[PDB]
């Protein structure tokens, strides 16, 4: 492939370079149009910035932590972290955030890796060896109340029991309602007059649940997870501009006030290097 | 060689080799010929 | 000029006539057969009695009045006294059937009410009880009586509730097995043809049932004015295709 | 020995996967089958079979009367039930339809909804059933009602009526569980001109509903149901 | 696949929407028979729904627990949880449970999962590592007594070793004694006329025993076991009205006195939307 | 491939795609055809 | 049983890697899909669209 | 493979019920030499009483 | 596959599918016919 | 190196599973069989022979 021809001299009635902007389009001028160039061969395909790759990678999605302890006495599991779920989604951390909010619509399979490390802030004798659970609570399940709830059974929803200090690794399928995930949404969910605007309408594919296995040992174990996610067979739809004031939800375009100006003010003049 | 049943469970893609900017990049419905005028 | 509507059931040497029938439904689209060779296990040449075994037995009748909840039928069980069918049953280890059940019912077309006709494969009754109170072998045993689910509870019988099928499902949902309704408005009997079911090839004819017929008012019986607040409702059941096998002594049964 | 890496996910046990393993029983064997009538293969065959709805929900305590719509003589232009469409809850939620429905997230399909007229032979009705597609309130009046999706029944010798909900929607599937996004309209049925008894008859009559899915059907994603929970293991 | 043809405006004496359900029929009405249509496909299958994946993902069927601690002076190893036997059975949890009594008779390989995790709830000074031995005790075998009999030689009876905080896999053939199991039976083991009534009467599988291989450490540990279970190879024939109310017995379909209303009474009118 | 003797130690089973709700939905024992009267 | 060693860098997870993984949800099938307008598959393809410069940067 | 042949009424001069077990032979006797029988299928093979499988554990 | 070298390291053998009773059922010098008298 | 994944069960030792083993003695020759009357196969070939019964257990 050339990357230059060669071109030598013009002096011509047929101008390449001057164009009109204002038709929306994006006129293909090359060097060899304005100044003498000579051959060169790309040597280069463009592998790396294809869509797959770019939102092929594992991104950290959610950090969150459940404890074991003695439930004994604790009128709220829930609340103790005995066990803690995660209303799914992708907007919570920024920076997979911003790469997929390049595009409208994006439908891509999901690998999931959950790591779990243990921390024992205070006086322990040892360090115990758990397995936590991580059962996908999709909506209109019920929901886990208790830390060993029969919720927990899972007979009809996938779960996953692995150790702490592993990893555990599993892919699912792209479960969008539509035909491609919405990456933005100008709707509601109904004609309300107090509604919700915008993603969030949308966003309801249900909430992850963690939990140790173990019943209780003498100390008390602080159990953080990590889940990453590494979008694979990749389609995007409408490019858009990037992100450039900084986030405050998930789910909505809203940036925070008193933001501070994002174009770098020149330390001199318009004339300035 | 896929050792899994599904087709989420495979790897990643694979180059679309696709690459087409014109859509975005000229959009105009009359068609316009580098060199020659923009506006006639 | 043949109508949904007429049929004629010849059977040994018994027949039925219906003028008002409403098609008749073979569980599962099956229809009796006898016991295939492939499928055999005991030994043992089985017996065939035939026309003297295959004919139509009529229970005594019930009465659907207005507070009637339903009756409820198992089988073999219904059947243990009717001519030799039932001796065959007593005298022989394992015996098998299918059966033709015509359920009758006729008022007039001033009358209104419904009843629902279903066979439930395997029907195992729960103990009014709760927990796991058993519900005793002559409870389940009613004979040619049934059971009348407006009966009071009794002491190692089964629950009568009918909003849950005497086992914790619900009413509306019988509808999923082989059954036909009785819409007085429309028509006057219900036939269902029941191939034997079984997780073995053949069975003991005594120590368990292997279907319950069930007949439940649904829309309530409501008759013309100064009309008879009520209407019988009579059952005929044939054994088809019964084989019995492993003849001896005659079985001895509580109660 | 052949070099190996192992990868993350290593020794995890996932309850959906599915492996081969060692047979603690070798060489055992089985019972042989024999033939039973019955046999199941799809859920989707069974949610084809119809139920009765408990449209009449208006009980207190569970009663076979809540299967029982009931309809009233000489009454003209006026109302004969409604209902939302949420497939996994209200009165549809204990049909077997609505039982099924729950162990799985996402249907997309049409529905068939029918009504057995159970009055005297001598009486006679012209009743109206109609769809409303979402976007819309509950219909309040037939005129308003008329304007969706709508059978005139006509009582006669010909005892049932089936009306089919189309699927009209926008996203291809909707939620089991009540979501209003992925809402399905609303359903309902008024005297077209009104019901008549015959003479020397009296009182009210009453309508069977029954509910089936239509072969155009889809259900996904199975998931646990929210129709059944225990709090201590059962024992013998 | 078409899941709508196109079909136009109807004036017929052929009314296919007028039925009668006495019959016993669900007559297969469809949309194109009483309004307009306009093609559309199925774009589905209806993989998910196949009975094979239906009972096929690993349900909890059973948490059991045994200890390891001194058993000088136990008189009875049972009693102190030094093993424990699990008479086998599926109807103790209910998740499971309710799903396989959709069908009569069900036909089906098992694919076991054993999770054993430990706790140390009163002071220790370590995590001892624990090697749990799971033999399955078919009925007419010696039953243990003590947890280190002759019976834990288990000669000819299949058993597993494995580590607390691992797994255990292994299947087992379709052991039943009929064509199919029962998951109903209206039936006695004998014309008695005190004798139990129902399954119980067949579920007669024996039952599992667990024991930890390891003598006694200077401190107590607390082993869970979690059985479960996915099917493989299913077969299910005659499918049944599913369960309205709630389970009181193995085996038994009986419910509970005074239970509650299970039909959601409306808020408002018949007419109520 | 499987790596074991056993019929029972392999994988799940592979979709019936058998479907026929008619032994469900029309176990009537004279045809029914949609569109024809219903009772005669 | 076929004999094995595991080289170093076994468990380890790199957020770069791209191998096969089980599916949570066996036989679950996506939904169709339909036509949109834009899709982009490099981002070689947008670069190309020309945007505006804040040059006058002095504010 | 069949497991019992179909068998009917004997009233021979061949009777393979009576023996001599003083012999040290087990004569093999089946229902069919003294009951009437109907075919059956064995469905079977011995395949895990063979001895490898019963030491193999 | 074995992956190994000597023939005790394979796994168990495969069923004799042999069975032959009479050395141990019929072990008598003269051949007796079923039917036939014991003792002539 | 090859990527593998272990699954549950790994390490478990189950009495009743059948796998090739490393021989402790490589190259070893065993003694030659002779020939032994009453070979057995099946368990199914023995309890065809009649043994008698202690009918009388009256003792
Ligand atoms: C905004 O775009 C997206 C893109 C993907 C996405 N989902 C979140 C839910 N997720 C998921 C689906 C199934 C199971 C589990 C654990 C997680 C798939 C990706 N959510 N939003
Ligand atoms: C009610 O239906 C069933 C269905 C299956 C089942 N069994 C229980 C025993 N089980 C089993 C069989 C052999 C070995 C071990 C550990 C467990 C197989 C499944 N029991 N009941």
């Amino acid at each position: 492939t050339v990357a230059s021809i060669s071109s030598g001299p013009k002096h011509t009635q047929k101008v390449p370079i001057l164009t009109a902007n204002e038709t929306g389009a994006t006129m293909p001028v090359l060097p060899s149009d304005s100044i003498e160039t000579r051959t060169t061969y790309m040597h280069f395909n463009g592998s790396e910035t294809d869509v797959e790759c770019f939102l092929g990678r594992a991104a950290c999605v959610h950090v969150t932590e459940i404890q074991n302890k003695d439930a004994t006495g604790i009128d709220n599991h829930r609340e103790a972290k005995l066990f803690n779920d995660w209303k799914i989604n992708l907007s919570s951390l920024v920076q997979l955030r911003k790469k997929l909010e390049l595009f409208t619509y994006v439908r891509f399979d999901s690998e999931y890796t959950i790591l779990a490390t243990a921390s024992q802030p205070d006086s322990a004798n040892y360090s115990s060896n758990l397995v936590v659970q991580a059962m996908y609570v999709p909506p209109g399940a019920p929901n886990p109340k208790e830390w060993d709830d029969y919720t927990w059974q899972s007979a009809s929803n996938p779960s996953v029991f692995f150790k702490v200090g592993d990893t555990s690794r599993f892919s699912v399928p792209y479960v969008g309602l539509a035909s491609a995930y919405n990456c933005f949404y100008d709707g509601y969910s109904h004609d309300d007059a107090e509604t919700q605007y915008g993603i969030t309408v949308l966003n309801h594919m249900g909430s992850m649940a963690f939990r140790i296995v173990n019943e209780h040992d003498e100390h008390k174990t602080l159990v953080k997870i990590r889940v990453y996610h590494r979008a694979k067979h990749v389609e995007a739809w409408i490019p858009r501009a990037p992100r450039a004031l900084p986030y405050t939800s998930i789910g909505r375009t809203n940036y925070p006030k008193n933001t501070e100006p994002v174009i770098k003010k020149r330390k001199g003049d318009i004339k300035s290097y | 060689i896929n050792y899994y049943k599904d087709a989420a469970s495979t790897s990643s893609a694979g180059q679309s080799l696709s690459m087409d900017p014109s859509k975005f990049t000229e959009p105009v419905k009359d068609l316009m010929l580098k060199g020659a005028p923009a506006l006639n | 000029g043949y109508s949904d509507r007429v049929q004629q059931i010849t059977l040994g040497n018994s027949t039925i006539t219906t003028q008002e029938a409403a098609n008749a439904v073979v569980c599962y689209a099956e229809w009796p057969e006898y016991l295939p060779d492939v499928d055999a296990s005991d030994v043992n040449k089985t017996s065939k009695p035939d026309t003297s075994v295959c004919r139509f037995y009529t229970l005594d009748s019930k009465t659907w009045t207005t507070g009637s909840k339903g009756w409820c039928w198992k089988l073999p069980d219904a059947l243990k006294d009717m001519g030799v069918f039932g001796q065959n049953m007593f005298f022989h280890s394992l015996g098998r059937s299918g059966y033709t059940v015509h359920v009758q019912c006729n008022a007039t077309k001033f009358h209104s009410g419904c009843l629902l006709v279903v066979v439930i494969p395997e029907h195992q009754l729960a103990s009014h009880e709760g927990g796991n109170v058993s519900v005793k072998y002559t409870f389940t045993h009613p004979g040619e009586r049934g059971i009348d689910l407006s009966s009071a509870n009794e002491v190692g019988g089964p629950v009568k509730d009918v909003l849950y099928n005497m086992n914790g499902t619900l009413l509306g949902n019988l509808l999923i097995f082989p059954h036909q309704f009785i819409n007085l408005r429309t028509n006057n009997t219900a036939t269902i043809v029941i191939p034997y079911i079984n997780s073995v090839p053949i069975d003991s004819m005594t120590r368990h049932n292997n279907v319950s017929l069930m007949v439940i008012p649904i829309a309530p019986l409501t008759v013309p004015t100064g009309a008879t607040p009520s209407l019988p409702i009579t059952v005929t059941i044939a054994p088809m295709c019964t084989e019995f096998s492993g003849i001896r002594s005659k079985s001895i049964v509580p109660q | 020995g052949l070099p190996t890496t192992t990868l993350p996910g290593s020794g995890q046990f996932l309850t959906t996967d599915d492996r081969q393993s060692p047979s603690a029983l070798p060489n055992y064997e089985p019972t042989p089958r024999i033939h039973i009538p019955g046999k199941v293969h799809n859920l989707l065959e069974i949610i084809q079979v119809d139920t009765l709805i408990p449209m009449n929900n208006t009980h207190t305590k569970d009663e076979v009367n809540s299967y029982l719509i009931p309809l009233n003589a000489n009454r003209q232009n006026e109302q004969v039930f409604g209902t939302n469409l949420f497939i996994g809850d209200g009165v549809f939620k204990t049909t077997l339809l609505g039982e099924i429905v729950q162990y799985y997230t996402h249907w997309s399909g049409s529905l068939r909804f029918s009504l057995m007229y159970t009055g005297p032979a001598l009486s006679s009705a012209k009743l109206i059933l109609a769809y409303t597609p979402p976007g819309a309130r509950g219909p309040q009046d037939r005129r308003e009602a008329m304007l969706g999706t709508h059978v005139v029944w006509d009582i006669g010798l010909q005892s049932t009526i089936v009306m089919t909900i189309p699927w009209t929607s926008g996203v291809q599937f909707r939620y089991t569980d009540p979501d209003t996004y992925t809402s399905a309209g609303f359903l309902s049925c008024w005297y077209q001109t009104s019901l008549i008894l015959p003479p020397e008859t009296t009182g009210q009559v009453y309508l069977l509903s029954f509910i089936s899915a239509c072969p155009d059907f889809k259900l996904r994603l199975m998931k646990d149901t929210q129709t059944i929970s225990q709090t201590v293991a059962l024992t013998e």
